[PDB]
């Protein structure tokens, strides 16, 4: 028994979004739902009491109703602040405990699209006395910052010993992450070429290594 | 009204957490103490609250015989114990103060929590901690970086040249392999001509064990 | 019973099977049938706690709003009923919202009788099973305290003395 939302909502500007919240028996409609807004990163406050209520210094643009056992908050004005993640809370009998949401991303609605730059570092001297052996291949500068990056040895796709980041915020609006590979020293001469490639964009990029610098 | 929790701190599983927070700048007996947990993936989820006046410790029916909930009244503070943590228990924890106070079940009805203090994570794992090694990157512009592997716990910072070379340095997240280590990249781009005259060090640390590794990186002909 | 740290509401109170004038100045000491002249020269224990306003409720026989849906007295009455301030020990800033009482119910009670439910009341036609919207109420209400209230809305603690 717990809350149901969409996770994410998206809207352009000029207009309202609304987020819906649907309950149980003992959820909404026989008990009040609050809404609490978190900043990334930080602590949540609260944002929706009472379900028509609002502590002061809220704006007066926030706007919540229920009518049966769901709920629904609009937010009217998205320039540069709810960016964030909305929380449906309420308080719950059959469990006897707080209940709260799923998590509601707001999204609202001038980047180019942008080649991804991929660069397979050799490895050095000084990983062959330690008994290990790990390529290194980064990627930059693409957007969306939805990739899958997938390794080519000689003649065949490996998929053991795969290392995937998720995609982190830089400060020019871009995404980036980076892969590894597990591998024995022994390895790196006993291949023909190593290979590290991303699928971004329908564009796979090819970068070969080879042992003989 | 303030609230200030307490740091993170590493925790191998099996062994207890020390998460507290305390009351500042009003009257701390007239207001209820719930706590809030926040795994990173999904919503938030409900632990239990303190009546700062009496001894009266409510859980949720998930946790109800796994958690320990303790009121030190007289330095205004209030103690948690989690002992014998899982994997699934890895979150950034919050204490929050609920306006009004009441003590019954039937009464939940007009609480909501008002203020928040900032959250404390916690750890799993069974790696204390094991001395980072810095290994060195050859170019193949230009681009030169340095690698640390096996470093625990986090964060990790790191900076070139006392943070002289700032521009082109990105800061890649970590990444946790199969055994359980993480590992850390930061790479700075350069052009194709000034190699030789610009000695690029990237200086690393790593605060817990107090280990401090500054690395020169030598161009491969 | 008078020594309790912990009070229940009006709607839920509590039934308990020397000198009493130890204690604080009382609001309404008053008595029926018996008076405190007769009771040293002579047992049920019911306690709540009531807002400053409807204390006078508390009476054998008259109506009002907490002496028709909370607890009422009969007609014949033997006992009384002892009232006493408390503001230094109930009200807190912030609000005490552990002190209901119930608004809305089909009808009014039998004497000495509790009701504990949380059925939610129907005000109209269309049978609301669920659902406390519009034209459909949840019985229970609390009423909180604060240091700025006036001097009829302080909760007053009381109990009555059946015979």
């Amino acid at each position: 028994p717990v809350l149901t939302q969409p996770p994410s909502a998206s809207g352009p500007p000029g207009q309202s979004v609304s987020i819906s919240c649907s309950g149980s028996r003992s959820n909404i409609g026989t008990n009040f739902v609050y809404w609490y807004q978190q900043l990334p990163g930080a602590a949540p406050k609260l944002l929706i009491y009472k379900n028509d209520q609002r502590p002061s210094g809220v704006p007066e643009r926030f706007f919540g109703s229920k009518s049966g056992t769901s709920a629904s908050l609009a937010i009217s004005g998205l320039r540069s602040e709810d960016e964030v993640d909305y929380y449906c809370a309420a308080w719950d009998d059959s469990l006897s405990g707080h209940v709260f949401g799923a998590g509601t991303k707001v999204t609202v609605l001038g980047q180019p699209k942008a080649a991804p730059s991929v660069t397979l570092f050799p490895p050095s001297s000084e990983e062959l006395q330690a008994n290990k052996a790990t390529l290194v291949c980064l990627i930059s500068d693409f957007y969306p910052g939805a990739v899958t990056v997938a390794w080519k040895a000689d003649s065949s796709p490996v998929k053991a010993g795969v290392e995937t980041t998720t995609p982190s915020k830089q400060s020019n609006n871009k995404y980036a992450a980076s892969s590894y590979l597990s591998l024995t020293p022994e390895q790196w001469k006993s291949h023909r070429s190593y290979s590290c490639q991303v699928t971004h964009e329908g564009s796979t990029v090819e970068k070969t290594v080879a042992p003989t610098e | 009204v303030q609230l200030v929790q307490s740091g993170a701190e590493v925790k191998k599983p099996g062994a207890s957490v020390k998460v507290s927070c305390k009351a500042s700048g009003y009257i701390f007996s007239d207001y209820n103490i719930h706590w809030v947990r926040q795994a990173p993936g999904q919503g938030l989820e409900w632990m239990g609250w303190i009546s700062p006046d009496s001894d009266d410790t409510n859980y949720a029916q998930s946790f109800q015989g796994r958690v320990t909930m303790t009121r030190d009244t007289s330095i205004t503070t209030v103690y948690m114990e989690l002992s014998s943590l899982r994997s699934d228990d890895t979150a950034v924890y919050f204490c929050a103060r609920s306006v009004g106070y009441c003590s019954l079940n039937s009464c939940q009805r007009w609480m909501w929590f008002d203020t928040w203090g900032q959250g404390a994570l916690v750890t799993v794992s069974s790696a204390s901690t094991k001395g980072p090694s810095v290994f060195p990157l050859a170019p193949s512009t230009a681009a030169l970086g340095c690698l640390v592997k096996d470093y625990f716990p986090e964060p990790v910072t790191v900076s070139w040249n006392s943070g002289a070379l700032t521009s082109g340095v990105h800061t890649f997240p970590a990444v946790l392999q199969s055994s359980g280590l993480y590992s850390l990249s930061s790479v700075v781009t350069v052009p194709s001509s000034s190699l030789g005259t610009q000695t690029y060090i990237c200086n690393v640390n790593h605060k817990p064990s107090n280990t401090k590794v500054d690395k020169k990186v030598e161009p491969k002909s | 019973v008078f020594n309790a740290t912990r009070f229940a509401s009006v709607y839920a109170w509590n039934r308990k099977r020397s000198v009493l004038y130890n204690f604080a100045p009382f609001f309404a000491f008053k008595c029926y049938g018996v008076s405190p002249t007769k009771l040293n020269d002579l047992v049920y224990a019911d306690s709540f706690v009531i807002r400053g306003n409807e204390v006078s409720q508390i009476a054998p026989g008259q109506t009002g709003n907490i002496a028709d849906y909370n607890y009422k007295l009969p007609d014949d009455f033997t006992g009384c009923v002892i009232a006493w301030n408390s503001n230094k020990l109930d009200s807190k800033v912030g609000g005490n919202y552990n002190y209901l009482y119930r608004l809305f119910r089909k009808s009014n009670l039998k004497p000495f009788e509790r009701d504990i439910s949380t059925e939610i009341y129907q005000a109209g036609n269309k049978p609301c099973n669920g659902v406390a919207g519009f034209n459909c109420y949840f019985p229970l209400r609390s009423y909180g305290f604060r240091p700025t209230y006036g001097v009829g809305h302080q909760p007053y603690r009381v109990v009555v003395l059946s015979f």
